[PDB]
């Protein structure tokens, strides 16, 4: 879901 | 002898690689000269990131939100242009450590070697190829965003891929460096869809010329056919078309092997149609399409 | 989050590469504040590598004989010194890129980057895992003596490698940079078999354990195991033993996935014995031994 | 081969 900032891990 | 999956060079990359700050939000970004190429979204919030409209947003200006740290340096950012799906950051000094660069668009199947970087440092390097529904399959977490995809002839590095995202099928997509996204993905936090991937037949092809440079004849035969007769057994197996110009590319291969390019697809269609018979090449039993005809005469010819 | 074959980043190393040649002989080496590493080989002629003295060889040449070029800088020689199979060639001159840095022996299965150098010039990096029986199976072609071995830790460079032979199997052969050969074999230009290579355990744990970090749960199995038990089994399938150890050097993964060792060497266990059952897992149809439990975390953490 | 190198030939595989 696109590389920042979903932090924890997508 | 040996095969294996053989990426450029790092190093050269390694000088331009810068972490860009935009609020708290930071991903990394790629230094050339006086310029700093990075993905437009490190200016959202989580909260902004599902359908934003970057637009109005960099016109909230605002030069000193942009922070960016190459090392021991600060890098004071003098401009803020926006092209496409990439910012384009002026600033004040010039990466002492250019070297010559150019930046391409890639045609499907096409190679290039990864720098996975996270806060402007880098924890590795792959390869990848531009796989036919413009996905990639790399290794990418979040922070990566702004890592960069190169391949090196001779002086000049060709920047062919800035990352953007992972999908819900869990590959990979992103732009040239002039933020022109391959396939139809947008810069929105939204699950997408790739469409359908296919196999690259003339990479396969090079793979099947690699395995024979390193002494396996288990797969060849007697046989040959047609391009036409060939592209049928193709169309069936979900496996790309092989016109004349993909015949034209594995010349080289077929040269130094002294195997016909329409032998080695008799050799590929019995696999098509027989599967790998239990039997590894290149120890791997999956067909593998993710070698170029150049890149096997690279590996298989240093360079 | 995905899963590849990657690499250290080689820039520090790409460094310190040189081009040694004695004579006729070119091969790579690797400098590193005044001294240069290479293969003790390059002294040698064609007709001598059947039947080398090496030691005669040595005090035969002078310091004259060898001529080290850095980029478009020759390098003066002030020594010619023989460390095991490994030449340490003094330099006036010190290498103003020589980072941080250590000489390790690794061990069997310890994984380590590869830079690939003809005429000590980088033609590019890949992963390469060291066979139980001693043998690296890397992509290296002549003018790639002396291309060196390495991991990254931190600030450090610690180089575990240099090149020396493609075997006739097609396997290659190197020692460590104190110039002591891994496995059993010596710089005669003369055939030399390994022995019958095996897994290595620890480092399947470690990928079946990345497929789970990647949403794969399907080779998952919720009964137990013994490590005797489960290593009866391994050696019937000319497996690499697991060790106490191990299972502590895995904690860490098992501890981000939640399942205990044992419950993976479990769900292995029953892989060995009954295959694959024709699944794919990482997008292998083989079980995988190249990667490490340090490099599952360093890869999927992105660790620099 | 013992992957060492000349200076022009090639001695290979």
């Amino acid at each position: 879901x696109l590389q920042y900032a979903v932090r924890r891990e997508x | 002898s040996g095969f294996r999956k053989m990426a450029f060079p790092s190093g050269k990359v390694e000088g331009c690689m810068v972490q860009v700050t935009c609020g708290t939000t930071t991903l990394n970004g790629l230094w050339l000269d006086d310029v700093v190429y990075c993905p437009r979204h490190v200016i959202c919030t989580s909260e902004d990131m599902l359908n934003p409209n970057y637009e109005d947003l960099l016109i909230r200006k605002s030069n000193h939100n942009f922070l960016v740290q190459a090392g021991n340096v600060q890098l004071r950012v003098i401009g803020h242009s926006m092209q496409n799906c990439v910012l384009k950051l002026k600033v004040d000094t010039a990466n002492p450590k250019t070297p010559k660069y150019k930046f391409v668009r890639i045609q499907p199947g096409q190679t290039f070697s990864v720098l996975a970087c996270y806060n402007g440092s880098p924890s590795g390097v792959y390869q990848c190829a531009m796989r036919p529904n413009f996905t990639i399959k790399g290794s990418f977490l979040n922070g990566s965003c702004g890592s960069v995809g190169f391949n090196i002839d001779y002086d000049c590095v060709s920047f062919c891929y800035m990352h953007h995202m992972e999908l819900p099928t869990g590959v990979h997509a992103g732009t040239d460096l002039e933020g022109n996204f391959y396939g139809p993905f947008v810069d929105r936090q939204t699950a997408q869809a790739a469409g359908t991937d296919t196999t690259i037949t003339v990479n396969v092809l090079a793979w099947l010329y690699a395995a024979v440079i390193n002494g396996d004849r288990w797969f060849l035969n007697r046989f040959t056919t047609t391009l036409n007769d060939f592209n049928l057994v193709a169309m069936k197996y979900n496996y790309e078309p092989l016109t004349q110009d993909h015949v034209d590319i594995l010349g080289p291969l077929s040269a130094q092997t002294g195997i016909a390019v329409l032998d080695m697809c008799a050799s590929l269609k019995e696999l098509l149609q027989n599967g790998m018979n239990g039997r590894t090449i290149l120890g791997s039993a999956l067909l593998e399409d993710e070698f170029t005809p150049f890149d096997v005469v690279r590996q298989c010819s240093g360079v």
